[PDB]
């Protein structure tokens, strides 16, 4: 109800994943990187 | 003792074309990528291009579709290829081997002298 | 493309002054920066690598740290062996870029 903030997404990168790639650092990309 | 000397320097007319050429010694050089960078009076450091240790991936700056890297591991010598050369791209020309984690994995930082090309 | 800056793009200081550079990314390249140093007439000389590694022959009076966009470069103690200008470079993907350089 007053919302789950747990769950977390990459919305900004430098580049596209390769398959099966992980990606889990924080550095400020020009943003934060998570949201 | 490891060694990088560049030569084929000197003066052109813009538009023109000018070939430069790093004889390496002291080092295995073909287990290396190798790098271009230029440094113009009262500029900073410019990168230019950066060629992998088995001639095969090449990357380049400013200078993409003008200036060719290529190299000949069997004479030891790296080479950049300079096309329609403008005033701008007066500079010294320096060979170097940088270190790089990421993709060359030289473990070592070598730089040459460096020589002076001028177009006017 | 990363872009890189310094900050200041000068400084003034005597010997046995503390004096400390910022470099900045565009991007954040995690650990992945390289610390140059060059004298006039000369190439440039690498002193940290991997943003804190030291290279072997370089005074323990020079230190650098830091991670993502933020990076230091410190002289605990300036010396008159010091005088020269320092570059930030990033390795962390192609093309490779220096920043604009520091004037000591």
């Amino acid at each position: 109800v007053s919302g789950n903030y747990n769950y977390l997404y990459r919305l900004f990168r430098k580049s596209n994943l390769k398959p099966f790639e992980r990606d889990i650092s924080t550095e400020i990309y020009q943003y934060f990187p998570l949201r | 003792e490891v060694q990088l000397v560049e030569s084929g320097g000197g003066v052109v007319q813009p538009g023109g074309s000018l070939r430069l050429s790093c004889a390496a010694s002291g080092f295995t050089f073909n287990s290396y990528g190798m790098h271009w960078v230029r440094q113009a009076p009262g500029k900073g450091l410019e990168w230019v291009a950066f060629i992998r240790y088995d001639g095969g991936n090449k990357y380049y700056a400013s200078v993409k579709g003008r200036f060719t890297i290529s190299r000949d591991n069997s004479k030891n010598t790296l080479y950049l290829q300079m096309k329609s050369l403008r005033a701008e791209d007066t500079a010294v020309y320096y060979c170097a081997n940088l270190k790089d984690s990421r993709y060359s994995g030289s473990y070592y930082d070598y730089w040459g002298q460096g020589t002076l090309v001028t177009v006017s | 493309v990363i872009w890189m800056t310094q900050s200041p793009s000068s400084l003034s200081a005597s010997v046995g002054d503390r004096v400390t550079i910022t470099c900045q990314a565009s991007q954040d390249i995690r650990f992945y920066l390289n610390w140059y140093q060059q004298k006039p007439g000369k190439a440039p000389k690498l002193l940290i690598s991997d943003a804190s590694n030291m290279e072997t022959g370089v005074p323990s009076r020079f230190s650098g740290s830091g991670s993502g966009t933020d990076f230091t470069f410190t002289i605990s103690s300036l010396q008159p062996e010091d005088i020269a200008t320092y570059y930030c470079q990033q390795y962390d993907n192609l093309p490779f870029t220096f920043g604009p350089g520091t004037k000591v």
